[PDB]
């Protein structure tokens, strides 16, 4: 049974090398080849290189020279990929691919890694949305949301089921390069605006949304 | 009787060199016994010649580079006709009935069998590309690859190129060319194909008459 | 050298779907087909151009005709939706390349937009003078990032804010954004309306201020 597991998510500023490690085990690793590949989010895969265990020789891609290097240790049966001179577009999903069940040699890569897609995950959130008077219309602009938050995919929503329906979760556009983690949950009702349940904050310390104070207060 | 392509060419020997069919004019190939022989004709697998008495027989033809020979220990005997034991046919005498290998290739009673050929192993297909074995079958021809490295490989349906990174040594892989289209004589110096192999009958020319 | 593969294909359930893949030296190498589920690593579906590994449904099949390699799916159903990639080695065979990728999709499911977002741009956010620009539908079939809110004036793309499309839990292809704009303009405007002409559908909500 072929199992390769790679390093966790790591986000880092452009202009320096990134080191991702994938370790492979559970199968005869005398001469099998493991492929580093980088896939842009929602785009085609771009093969990066291939590493042989015993040989320890790698043919780099035609587009990337020098800035890509190969590191491998037999003690951990792992391969380390470092990519220097990283640019904004170079931030993408990473994969380590290897044969899983054999009917041939190379060209038959059946098992892959989980992925290392990365985005801003600094611990940040927000409390109350607003405390102004309610509008005449039967809708609520202010709801459970976080502004200026950098928490990776911080999903802000009311703890109770109220005000969750009819709410469009704002996506982290990051137009100004600010993390802009959002997740707006509008009450979408004038009556719900005056009395809105507290909105849970996901934060970046751990996954899921813990209880937090966020009310429309309209 | 005809050349590598498969069309009637008057006096030409066609042979097999490592899987590629080649041809050579029949006057370029010589055979001999104790003394030199004279080829009378050829047809299919068979050849009619005048040979003196000898304890063996060799066949030779020279290519532009190397000389190909083959000697076999089959006694060639010269059988005189009548009650005068000559060693070379006389210039004059009297006519007596005899039986000789006639110079006709027509279809008389005799036959031999043409069978489905067995796979012929070729070690030139297997190479070592990146410290891993690579099988590159010839243009438009299958090549069954059997390997006994980590995990047995019985990979038959390869036509263009395959790399078996499991095996790291050429000596532990065997690539067999597959022909399965032209039927060879049921010889004993060739491996036998699996299953029923009899595919037809070839008439024997130059029968005794 | 690159493999030309269409960006996407449209096929109804119950009928075969074809994906084409092209390469200049392609008839000399082997292509392999990979299925990438949404948010999942690609999984090999067809290897050696004709066979499928164990656990792959028989419906998938592969054919090769010189330059053109065709991946055929028979009886397309719900979970067959994925990205299909043909990958193969280069002419030198040292480096591998992948196809552009085909997004196989089914037109019939999740056809009802059912937009329910209600961005009020109310007085709650008027304290800071910044209010939500537009109501982006959570779910929408083939949603188009076109939104020009008309707050008591001609429809302008600066009133509304659009975002890249996503895929909803209902499977309708849509994304949701609260958006941002100026509250003062909304208060000054006699009416507050949002034009959401997108996906061959144009409609306007109430215009109360
Ligand atoms: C290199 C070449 O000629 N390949 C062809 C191709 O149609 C396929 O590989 C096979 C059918 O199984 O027939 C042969």
């Amino acid at each position: 049974q072929v199992q390769l597991v790679q390093s966790g998510a790591e986000v880092k500023k452009p202009g320096a090398s990134v080191k991702v490690s994938c370790k492979s085990s559970g199968y005869t690793f005398t001469n099998y080849i493991i492929h580093w590949v980088r896939q842009a989010p929602g785009q085609r895969l771009e093969w990066m290189g291939w590493i042989n265990a015993g040989n320890g020789n790698t043919k780099y891609s035609q587009k990337f020279q020098g800035r890509i290097s190969v590191t491998r240790d037999t003690s951990a049966s792992a391969a380390y990929m470092e990519l220097s001179s990283l640019k904004s577009e170079d931030t993408a999903l990473y994969y380590c691919a290897t044969l899983q069940m054999d009917y041939g040699g190379n060209g038959d890569l059946d098992y892959w890694g989980q992925g290392t897609l990365v985005t801003v995950s600094s611990a940040s959130t927000k409390g109350p949305s607003v405390f102004p008077l309610a509008p005449s219309s039967k809708s609520t602009s202010g709801g459970t949301a976080a502004l200026g938050c950098l928490v990776k995919d911080y999903f802000p929503e009311p703890v109770t089921v109220s005000w969750n329906s009819g709410a469009l979760t704002s996506g982290v556009h990051t137009f100004p390069a600010v993390l802009q983690s959002s997740g707006l949950y509008s009450l979408s009702s004038v009556v719900t605006v005056p009395s809105s349940s507290l909105g849970t904050q996901t934060y970046i310390c751990n996954v899921n949304h813990k209880p937090s104070n966020t009310k429309v207060d309209k | 009787g005809l050349d590598s392509s498969g069309n009637l060419k008057g006096r030409t020997m066609r042979y097999d060199m490592h899987g590629t069919i080649k041809e050579i004019p029949l006057h370029q190939v010589s055979l001999y016994t104790s003394r030199p022989c004279h080829i009378v004709d050829g047809h299919g697998y068979f050849l009619l010649a005048r040979c003196p008495a000898g304890d063996s027989i060799t066949m030779e033809f020279k290519k532009d580079s190397v000389r190909h020979s083959c000697s076999v220990p089959y006694e060639v005997k010269f059988n005189p006709v009548g009650r005068e034991l000559y060693t070379h046919p006389p210039e004059h005498g009297v006519e007596q009935a005899c039986q000789v290998y006639a110079h006709d290739a027509q279809n008389r009673g005799a036959y031999v069998e043409m069978h489905l050929p067995g796979s012929e192993v070729d070690s030139s297909l297997v190479s070592l590309s990146g410290s891993s074995v690579t099988v590159t079958p010839p243009d438009g021809t299958s090549a069954l690859v059997e390997c006994e490295c980590g995990g047995t490989k019985i990979s038959e349906t390869i036509n263009k190129t395959k790399q078996f990174s499991q095996c790291t040594k050429k000596e532990q892989c065997r690539a067999y060319r597959l022909q399965n289209d032209k039927w060879v004589y049921n010889s004993d110096k060739l491996p036998k194909a699996a299953g029923a192999t009899l595919k037809g009958k070839l008439h024997v020319p130059f029968l005794l008459a | 050298y690159e493999l030309t593969q269409p960006p996407s294909v449209s096929v109804s359930p119950g009928q075969t779907a074809r994906i084409t893949c092209s390469g200049d030296a392609l008839p000399k190498q082997y292509v392999y087909w990979y299925q990438q589920k949404p948010g999942q690593a690609p999984v090999l579906v067809i290897y050696k151009d004709s066979e499928r590994p164990s656990g792959i449904p028989e419906r998938f099949s592969g054919s090769s005709s010189g330059t053109t390699v065709t991946l055929t799916i028979s009886g397309v159903q719900a979970e067959d939706d994925a990205d299909y990639y043909c990958q193969a080695a280069d002419s030198s065979n040292t480096e591998y390349v992948f196809g552009t990728g085909t997004k196989v999709t089914v037109l019939q499911p999740k056809a009802n937009p059912t937009v329910t977002l209600f961005p009020p741009s109310s007085e709650e956010l008027q304290a800071n003078k910044a209010t939500l620009v537009c109501l982006i539908s959570d779910f929408y079939p083939g949603a188009v990032t076109v939104a020009w809110k008309a707050d008591g004036s001609p429809v302008k793309a600066g009133v509304e804010t659009t975002k890249p499309s996503k895929q909803s839990n209902n499977k309708y292809a849509a994304s949701s954004y609260l958006s941002l704009t100026p509250e003062q303009w909304k208060s000054h405007r006699s009416y507050s309306c949002q034009v959401t002409h997108e996906g061959s559908t144009v409609e306007k909500t109430v215009a109360p201020t």
